[PDB]
């Protein structure tokens, strides 16, 4: 539940 | 050519392919012998060539290919190989179906080998077939040139060049693809010394490209692009003088969005790959970066086609839309290029576009601007870290954009940059970022935007202090409680995860919020496995944050629910980490829970290599799955279940963490884990992760057993050390070799003195030799390529020095004898121009003296431009005077000069030289030399060097330097480099009246003065 590429 | 007898028998068998299995046995058991293999190969070659049945001819050609390797074709008599070759060739030139000529071509390829007598009938057959009016004849010829690239070397240069030039231009696209494939295949198979022979044909290839767009054959264009992508990875410099033409052509293809994605994505990949193989070439050309940025920005716009309201995107998962392919490729492309070329090259052309797109009335461009910055942020961090109020001045105003996906887009940036610009952005922009993200948690915004803002809060929290988060916590949590009440499952799940990692960062500052959140969490669990998994993760992370005592108010109930969940694959991992996290909380109180937790870990960690002896065709067919991989060992393929072995590693990592925490409490499992899991894992040759996990497991297991208690510990260590040693002279991966040596040191550290036997020490020397030999060979290895990443060699040589030092220590010297056998290789390192091998050799010699023909190079290394070499050399000279004069005293003013330096990069070197003075000055004990040494003080970086400088300083004791004497000690203590010269100093202050004694500390602040009194009298 995080923002990643 | 065969007796009529044999034909009917073999024809029946090949046709039969009860009736079938009888044929398979007959072939493999009877017809593949020294007495029958020649007849069989003769038969199959004839069937493939002359049989007018499709299946018989096809299978025979396939069978002939397979069995040609195994025989091998080398040990076949002359008269029969000639007949086989001639029949294969006759079949090739006859009328066969396309698929059969393909299989004939593959069969023919097995009959060409440097082993064998020359086959000039084939070369002349190919030359005429290349001129044939049948595309299949021309295609199959290039196919053979692809399989047997050395045939290209055989043809005269003035024939082979027009052949490829004709191939690139051929009216048939199948021929063109095969021609390009053969051309590139030439480069990936032959040495570079053969490259400047077809290399001159690249302009012909590039000039053939615009033809694909005219004929409207973008599908064939994609295939050629992929072959070109491979050529860039092999010989990028070949593209140098036509670089701009490549760039403009890829640009034209990508902008043409009436084309299908394959031509556009492969064109993008072609452009991208230049940055990964020729970074200097890309940087020397401003047109590349500008085109790359422009093209990726265009493709990132292609989202929500025929849906301007994004009414489909609003109503879906927080997962990615698999249909937005060009958008996905553009993101990864920009990211990959930015990582390679850096900010100072393409930050300016990027922002020149971002400034524009931010103000568009088309929301897709406003959205794209946010995603582009998100992708490029990491690679451009070296520049964008400094322009950090600038970026927020563009991004943050877009948070309230009328369109939801622009809002979503804005949250994504703040999230991504919270990671890439950490930890500086947390300390600096929390005042702007957190209020921005918090304002989007409100329930008036759409679900997708709330969720992504909550996701961004995880990124920010990861590197934010508890002191910084504290005034934001209540507002953060009240909002997330609302997200927790959503009817959309993915909003609930994100709310739990965000809360969990906010709590992790908050630590003890979260105890405030325990009483309100924990019952809400318990309620969720008591009633969607992803939900419960994230909920248990949230509960245990909160538990570690607030501490054991506070956690105990719900721990047992939480544990009972965990048990129900475990015995009821995302969930399995959530449950495992929860158990592991509870262990970190409870400490020794976790012991009664081991019978619940450990047995499933034991099972998974005992998984064997699921291998499948595989065959050519039904491979790649297995490659589809991410959980399967196939490789070749020595000729024959194999298929391996990678995921199963990954799960093995994960289980071993958990077993290791339990052992590390519990120490002696885990001793009961040591013997089982060592013999059934740790050591068998070293023989896992198709998965290096397992091998590494098995090695690191060893010293910690023995550490557990020693603390609890022994012949078993000795027996297990002897078994563990012997398999570690045996791995050194066999392990192919240099990365793994480092782990074994590191594992040995850690093992020796645990087991103590006399932990090795004579055999082991000798077999260890063998491994050290093979490791040094192969490292020297690899490091001793351009017209086509640009001029690191090889610290793999340096890190390997790093750990080897520590193993030698460890082995020397446990043997208390007696490894000196064994170590002489590899001095010839040691000597070469010392006298090689190459820094890494030089540093290694110097460090070894320093460890040697610790317990004639090297002083020449060491004194030369003293004045070296490299500080690492000066440090190692100085230590050698210093350690010489330590426990071993005709060199020390002469070099004593050399080291005076080297000392004169105090810079972070070279601070370590000048501190060893410093210490090297102090013990030349100790064994020989000049009073002007000491005065020189005194102004090298204090020593704050090197521990062992500082340890002695002050030892000597206390010998010169037990004027006006008294405050320089004291501060030298104060700075050493405060910088934690040294730790009773204190006793000596206090005596010096004793010979002065108090008023003069105290005033020395009249320059230190409260911080250090607090320590000073808990240091002295």
């Amino acid at each position: 539940g995080s923002i990643k590429k | 050519a065969l007796p009529e007898e044999v034909n009917r028998t073999l024809l029946q068998i090949v046709q039969a392919f009860q009736i079938r299995s009888v044929a398979e046995k007959a072939l493999s058991e009877e017809w593949i012998t020294e007495n029958n293999i020649e007849y069989l190969l003769t038969f199959l070659a004839e069937q493939a060539a002359f049989s007018q049945d499709t299946t018989v001819a096809a299978l025979s050609a396939v069978l002939f290919r397979k069995l040609a390797l195994k025989a091998p074709i080398t040990h076949i008599r002359k008269e029969v190989l000639a007949q086989i070759r001639s029949s294969l060739l006759k079949g090739f030139l006859s009328e066969r179906a396309d698929s059969i000529r393909h299989k004939l071509s593959d069969a023919i390829a097995e009959c060409v080998q440097d082993d064998l007598p020359a086959w000039p009938e084939l070369l002349q057959a190919l030359i005429e077939s290349l001129k044939s009016g049948n595309p299949n004849f021309r295609e199959s010829s290039f196919r053979i040139l692809t399989t047997v690239p050395y045939l290209i070397t055989a043809v005269d240069i003035n024939s082979i060049l027009p052949i490829f030039q004709s191939g690139f231009t051929d009216a048939s696209d199948n021929v063109k693809i095969a021609a390009v494939t053969a051309f590139v295949g030439y480069f990936k198979q032959l040495p570079k010394s053969e490259w400047s022979k077809l290399g001159i044909l690249l302009p012909s290839l590039l000039n053939s490209l615009p033809r694909f767009l005219d004929d409207g054959k973008d599908d064939a264009l994609a295939s050629v692009f992929e072959s070109l992508i491979e050529l860039v990875e092999l010989a990028p410099k070949l593209f140098k003088d036509m670089f701009d033409q490549i760039i403009q052509f890829t640009d034209m293809v990508i902008k043409n969005k009436d084309l299908e994605p394959p031509a556009r994505t492969t064109a993008l990949e072609l452009l991208t790959v230049f940055s990964e193989n020729a970074p200097q070439m890309c940087k020397s050309n401003q047109n590349y970066g500008q085109t790359l940025v422009m093209v990726t920005l265009i493709m990132m716009t292609e989202v929500s086609i025929d849906d301007d309201d994004a009414a489909e995107w609003i109503e879906s998962d927080d997962t990615d839309d698999e249909e937005e392919v060009t958008y996905d490729h553009a993101r990864q492309a920009l990211d990959r290029v930015a990582l390679k070329l850096g900010g100072e090259y393409l930050a300016a052309p990027l922002f020149q576009y971002l400034q524009q797109m931010i103000t568009s009335t088309e929301w897709r461009e406003r959205f794209a601007a946010m995603m582009a910055l998100s992708s490029a942020a990491e690679g451009c961090a070296d520049v964008l870290i400094g322009e950090i109020p600038k970026i927020l001045d563009m991004v943050i105003p877009l948070i309230n954009d009328p369109h939801p996906r622009v809002q979503y887009g804005c949250c994504n940036v703040l999230g991504q940059i919270s990671t890439d610009f950490s930890p500086f952005i947390q300390r600096t922009a929390h005042d702007r970022i957190l209020p921005a993200l918090i304002s989007k948690l409100t329930s008036e915004c759409t679900s997708r935007v709330q969720t992504h803002a909550a996701a961004a809060l995880v990124n920010f929290s990861e590197f934010a202090s508890k002191d910084i988060l504290e005034p934001y916590l209540d507002s953060l949590l009240t909002n997330l409680l609302v997200l927790l009440q959503s009817n959309k499952l993915y909003v609930q799940e994100q709310a739990l995860t965000t809360i969990a990692f906010i709590a992790e960062a908050a630590k003890n500052k979260f105890i405030k919020y325990y009483d309100t959140l924990m019952p809400l969490l318990l309620n969720v669990l008591k009633v969607n496995s992803v939900l419960k998994g994230k909920c248990m993760e949230c509960a245990t992370l909160i538990g570690f944050a607030v501490g054991k005592e506070k956690f105990h108010e719900h721990s047992q109930e939480l544990i009972s629910i965990l048990v129900a969940l475990q015995n009821s694959d995302a969930l399995r991992s959530y449950l495992e980490q929860s158990w592991s996290r509870i262990c970190r909380i409870l400490g020794d109180d976790f012991v009664p829970l081991l019978p619940i937790v450990i047995p499933p870990l034991l099972i998974t960690a005992k998984a064997t290599q699921d291998v499948g002896l595989i065959e050519e065709e039904e491979a790649a067919n297995f490659q589809q799955y991410p959980d399967w991989d196939v490789v070749q060992v020595q000729g024959k393929h194999i298929a391996i279940h990678t995921s199963v072995l990954d799960d093995k590693v994960s289980a071993m990592e958990l077993l290791q963490s339990y052992a590390t925490l519990l120490r002696g409490q885990f001793a009961v499992y040591v013997k089982e884990v060592m013999e059934e899991i740790a050591l068998p894992s070293l023989d896992f040759y198709l998965h290096d992760g397992v091998r590494a996990a098995g090695a690191t497991l060893i010293p910690i297991l023995l550490s557990c057993l020693l603390a609890a208690t022994n012949e078993e510990l000795v027996l297990l260590w002897h078994k563990a050390s012997s398999k570690l040693i045996g791995g050194l002279m066999s392990e192919p991966m240099p990365e793994i070799t480092q782990v074994y040596h590191n594992s040995l040191v850690n093992g020796i550290k645990v087991m103590g003195d006399n932990c090795l036997s004579e055999d082991q020490l000798a077999a260890f020397t063998k491994g050290v030799s093979a490791n040094l030999t192969d490292t020297y060979e690899r490091m001793q290895d351009d017209e086509y390529n640009e001029n690191e990443e090889d610290f793999t060699d340096e890190d390997l040589l790093d750990e080897i020095n520590k193993s030698i030092a460890a082995v020397l220590k446990t043997t208390n010297g007696h490894y000196l004898k064994n170590l002489e056998n590899i001095w010839p290789m040691i000597n070469t390192f010392l006298l090689d121009n190459e820094p890494i091998l030089v540093i290694f050799a110097l460090v070894v010699i320093g460890d040697l003296i610790q317990y004639n023909a090297f002083i020449p190079k060491v004194t030369e290394c003293l004045i070296s431009p490299d500080a690492r070499i000066r440090q190692a050399a100085s230590y050698i000279i210093g350690v010489c005077a330590q426990y071993a004069a005709d060199v020390c005293i002469p070099t004593l003013d050399t080291l005076v000069q080297i000392v004169d330096s105090k810079l972070e990069e070279n601070r370590s070197s000048t501190e060893n030289a410093s210490a090297a003075i102090a013990k030349i000055l100790y064994a020989y004990n000049v009073d002007t030399y000491t005065a020189n040494w005194f102004k090298t003080l204090p020593t704050i970086t090197d521990k062992e060097a500082a340890s002695f400088n002050y030892q000597f300083l206390s010998q010169l004791i037990e004027q006006s330097n008294i405050s320089a004497v004291v501060d030298s000690v104060i700075q050493a203590l405060n910088e934690r480099s040294l730790t009773t010269v204190i006793s000596s100093v206090k005596k010096l202050l004793g010979f002065l009246p108090s008023s003069d004694a105290m005033a020395i500390f009249n320059r230190y602040p409260a911080d250090i003065m607090e320590k000073v009194h808990k240091w002295f009298a």
